[PDB]
């Protein structure tokens, strides 16, 4: 395989595009929910896949954009959508677009120390309620929490466990 | 139950006896009846008192406590101011049936 | 004049055109006397909500009435009503109907609920023409404007029998119409006696009570009909493909009251050729999804085409269509931008492709229930 | 004999959330006073 | 407490939903109604049942 | 327990007796049979629904609500859509044997 | 979008401005309180809009300034005001006032190490009962607390939340 690693990003909230804002991103944390099962015989507790934890993405701003102030404590969930965007560019120059498609509540503006001669940063937070990453063209994430659809490479794992039992 | 109209004489029964049924609860202030003190409402007390915020939630409260002690068939919903005009508010009297 | 008391108003007080469910406006017409007491012109729509509104603007006597109380009765709908002054001629009476470009520039008749947008902000989806639509042509005239409208057209039969009915199904075929033939009757407090209401309009109640109680991908048959009583025709109903009443009428495409003499509708496909347009629920989120796509997306005809545009509603699509896959209205989707007919040659023009696909979820219309017993994994007795 | 035999059900309604799919419709304040109707009716229930 | 029919309505249907039950509550039904049982049962859209007190 | 069919008159017991006892608790609608209001199933109600993913778990909590009433020896399963052709869903009614 | 970022700051005390003394702000966090809601069925806890956290303003002073040290525990709240502004100047110069009028108590006075040759700090807090913050001349946001008006782009949502049961 190739190297390949990031070299810049993107970002879109409701279809307006931050082009020349955001210094950071932080897609959210996928965490399994694991209980340490150990049993009588069993000597090591093994980890069981068990729902996921909490998404929370982070992304950070240097100016006062309405754009992104505007989604803060709104009353409806998931009217904050957000698109955050990355590329990776490969050895031989194939960059490959790395999309993650997130509809979350936007959670958390925390302006942090304003001193005068040092730039200011906006870090958000948003309350992940959806999220799907691409990582070329094709779909490998797609987590609801509010549904029963958890797409792993296109492949709902929920469905599976259903038909199990 | 069959009761008579206040206006006119004429004996109505299933609902129009439920509205004025209701009507005679809300304007009727307090102690106006003979022998019967606690009968009626408040409401002619928040007669020309102005419209907060808080007279909304005491005009709820209110009606919901004299139609409930000589109202038991209607459960009552929601009271909504609707409209403003020069002192005349008017209010939406929702209420589901019981009974 | 004004008063300085506690006071009862009995008369109506605030607006209710801000909702406008845009599933469940019903197109109506049908006669009435434009006296004094129908605050109505006959040609000209008018928007109605209550049955207070169809007092102010219609005559209690007149059959606009007898149409809008059939259908508030049942749900909280909202009603394009036009008017047709009343005629000698029964086929000319029809022609009242029809209307058309007759005045100067003026629609008349089911034509001005063509003028439902622009006057009210409801778009039609439900056409009846209660009584007038036993007659060819206006339910003619009723099929060639639903395609036109994006519509159904809630036609009725006669109240004849069954192959009178059935017959009267076999001139059409046209994807946009639901006929209900048993004209059904209604209780009555100054005739004291049965009525004869021609049971198109309560169909239309049922179908504003269906979609915005139940979704409009539900299936509006088995569901309730208030303001009811008794069928012109006893219509009998077994369960195991008899010589019924029910499924001769089903077969034929024709839904029918059926249970208890006024209970239930029955049936739910429509005059269609196609099978792949059989039922209404594949008509009916055909097109109130592909004008609820196009309500909220309203941008897309401005905005003009940069880079990020054809991209921008191609997930903005995408994450509207997921709403209606979530609440159930379709099962699961694609949407993409068309590929290849897509070209610079035309995108200067204007034009831009996406391409929707969609499946919508089948009404459960016939249940099987192949029972087996067993111990652990086979017939233990047998 | 056999004793009682108890089911708990634990939880928690968040009455503001939207019905799922974004009905135009929001999860009640009436969605738990309709298990209180329902258990004053001196009645046993089937759960299934 | 009289009750209106349709074409359809029936006579242990309507007690029962008048009533909640059908124990000694159909014949009561029929004691105080003259001619009712003589109808038939299948009932037509405007007879009339004046359901009593203490089935 | 022998019981006769009910189309050709002819006593079968054991396990096509069974399997009728079934279809007549399905098949049957409330209230339709006569001083028995509280025999049949709910499931001429969820005729001609949309078969979503709660139409199924509303059929099977129906089916084992009926069949828990008038049906003892019937320990239900499960219930499965396995095919959808227009408008004909078909639902494998499975479930042990008790009694 | 052009880039833009923080240049200068100013800080009002109740009409005089300190003009030459603040070194640092501190707008207070704007958090929402999140319940964790998962239940039967669904798999990854969502977050739910239930309220604010606490908002808590801190600046920072140099200079044993009087107009400062006069509001820390007075007996009445909101006798602090405070007005904290900034200007964020763009690419192309076109400079975009940052004003945040918030209205809170003076909270906790702590001078610091007041070592001989390191200039000392005062560092300031405000328990903030009135928060405001406006971009370039519009309202964005505008915290109630003790009132029923969370105004998000100057409408309400605790409004909406009424209106929806």
């Amino acid at each position: 395989m190739i190297p390949q690693t990031l070299t810049n990003t993107n970002l879109f909230i409701d279809g307006v595009s931050f082009a020349g804002d955001v210094p950071s991103l932080t897609l959210p944390k996928l965490a399994v929910k694991t209980e340490q099962y150990r049993a009588g015989g069993m000597d090591a507790p093994v980890s069981i896949d068990m729902g996921l934890e909490a998404m929370e993405a982070k992304f950070s701003t240097n100016g006062a954009r309405r754009e992104a102030l505007n989604f803060f404590g709104l009353a409806d969930q998931s009217a904050f959508n957000g698109v955050f965007r990355g590329s990776f560019k490969g050895q031989k120059g194939a960059s490959v677009p790395v999309v993650a498609t997130l509809r979350g509540l936007l959670k958390e503006v925390d302006p942090g120390d304003w001193k005068a001669g040092e730039k200011a940063e906006f870090k958000y937070a948003v309350a992940v309620s959806y999220y799907k990453l691409e990582v070329d063209g094709r779909e490998v994430y797609e987590i609801d929490p509010v549904n029963g659809v958890r797409a792993i490479n296109g492949v709902d794992q929920l469905a599976g466990m259903r038909n199990d039992l | 139950m069959i009761g008579m109209d206040r206006r006119s004489g004429l004996p109505l029964s299933g609902l129009a006896h439920l509205k004025q049924s209701v009507e005679d609860i809300l304007t009727t202030p307090l102690g106006s009846r003979r022998m019967r003190p606690e009968y009626g409402s408040k409401l002619r007390r928040m007669v020309d008192m102005p419209v907060s915020e808080g007279w909304k939630s005491a005009v709820q409260a209110e009606v919901a406590r004299s139609l409930g002690r000589w109202e038991p068939r209607i459960g009552l919903s929601a009271v909504r101011v609707v409209a403003v005009v020069d002192g005349r508010v008017d209010l939406l009297l929702s209420g589901v049936f019981e009974g | 004049s004004f008063f300085h008391g506690v006071t009862v108003t009995n008369v109506d007080i605030g607006a209710r055109t801000i909702a406008l469910p845009a599933s469940s406006v019903i197109g109506l017409c049908d006669v009435f006397t434009p006296g004094a007491q129908a605050s109505a012109k006959p040609n000209v729509p008018v928007l109605l909500t209550s049955k207070k509104d169809a007092a102010a603007a219609f005559g209690i006597g007149s059959s606009i009435y007898l149409a809008c109380e059939a259908i508030y009765n049942r749900a909280q709908a909202v009603i394009v009503a036009v008017g047709v002054e009343t005629a000698e001629t029964p086929e000319a009476q029809a022609s009242a109907v029809i209307g058309g470009i007759s005045a100067a520039g003026e629609r008349t008749g089911l034509q001005a609920l063509l003028d439902g947008k622009s006057r009210f902000n409801a778009q039609p989806r439900l056409l009846v023409a209660p009584g007038h639509s036993a007659q060819q042509a206006v339910a003619t005239a009723m099929d060639g404007l639903a395609e036109k409208l994006r519509a159904i057209a809630i036609l009725d039969g006669p109240n004849s029998t069954d192959e009178a009915a059935v017959a009267y199904a076999k001139n059409f075929g046209s994807k946009r119409l639901f006929m209900v033939d048993p004209g059904v009757q209604v209780w009555d407090s100054a005739t004291n006696a049965a009525r004869n209401a021609p049971a198109s309009a309560y169909a239309a109640g049922l179908f504003a009570w269906t979609d915005a109680e139940y979704g409009f991908w539900s299936s509006p048959s088995n569901k309730e009909i208030k303001g009811v009583t008794g069928t012109s025709r006893p219509v009998e109903f077994l369960d195991g493909d008899e010589t019924c009443r029910a499924n001769l009428l089903n077969n034929a495409n024709i839904a029918t009251i059926i249970r208890d003499d006024g209970y239930r509708l029955w049936g739910n496909r429509t005059l269609s050729s196609d099978s792949k347009w059989a039922f209404v629920t594949r008509v009916r989120t055909m097109d109130l999804v592909m004008d609820a796509i196009l309500a909220g997306h309203k941008w897309a005809v401005d905005r003009g085409i940069t880079k990020t545009y054809v991209k921008d509603v191609t997930e903005g699509l995408r994450a509207f269509m997921r709403d209606l896959k979530n609440q159930g209205a379709v099962i699961n989707f694609e949407v993409y931008a068309d590929p290849d007919l897509n070209s610079a040659s035309q995108l200067a023009q204007g034009k831009v492709y996406w391409n929707i696909r969609f499946t919508d979820v089948p009404p459960a219309e016939n249940p099987n229930f192949r029972v087996e017993v067993t111990d652990q994994w086979l017939t233990e007795v047998l | 004999g056999m004793g009682e035999e108890s089911i708990l059900l634990k939880g928690a309604v968040f009455p503001l959330r939207r019905q799922v799919g974004n009905q135009e419709k929001v999860v009640g304040l009436e969605q738990l006073e309709a298990l209180r109707r329902l258990a004053e009716r001196r009645e046993p229930l089937i759960l299934s | 407490t009289t009750c209106r029919t349709a074409d359809g309505d029936m006579l242990d249907s309507l007690c029962y939903h008048v009533y909640g039950h059908l124990l000694g509550c159909v014949e009561a039904t029929l004691d105080a109604n003259p001619g009712l049982a003589d109808e038939q049962q299948p009932f037509r859209a405007g007879l009339l049942i004046s359901f009593p007190d203490m089935p």
